[PDB]
């Protein structure tokens, strides 16, 4: 699962950021940061679904969790 | 000719392509900074 983002995907994300040379331990460290980031966002997203009494997390719940996490996102709702 | 020179013999006349490391990397930087397509795969992310 977590190893589904590896080798060129971690390389492509670096190129868009402007990185030239990538050390070997970046890939594992990148997964850990992405893991913690996803854990935080999904937690607040799931919390809204728990209050709304739903078994399906809507696009709003993702947006609203990002808004509370200081990661405002345009495009997937009002 | 010089065959007769017995002393002070006159010696004048006779005897694939590879690119350098870092170039493709920078070119990738230019390629993805211009586009906005998603970089992580969709199904492994899901």
């Amino acid at each position: 699962n977590i190893q589904g983002i590896t080798k060129p995907a971690i390389r492509r994300l670096a190129r868009r950021g402007g990185v030239k040379r990538i050390s070997g331990l970046i890939y594992e460290e990148t997964r850990g940061v992405l893991k913690v980031f996803l854990e935080n966002v999904i937690r607040d997203a799931v919390t809204y679904t728990e209050h709304a009494k739903r078994k399906t997390v809507t696009a709003m719940d993702v947006v609203y969790a990002l808004k509370r996490q200081g990661r405002t996102l345009y495009g997937f709702g009002g | 000719a010089r065959t007769m020179q017995t002393a002070r013999k006159s010696t004048g006349g006779k005897a694939p392509h590879r690119y350098r490391p870092g170039t493709v990397a920078l070119r990738e930087i230019r390629r993805y900074q211009k586009s906005t397509e998603l970089l992580i795969r969709k199904l492994p992310f899901q």
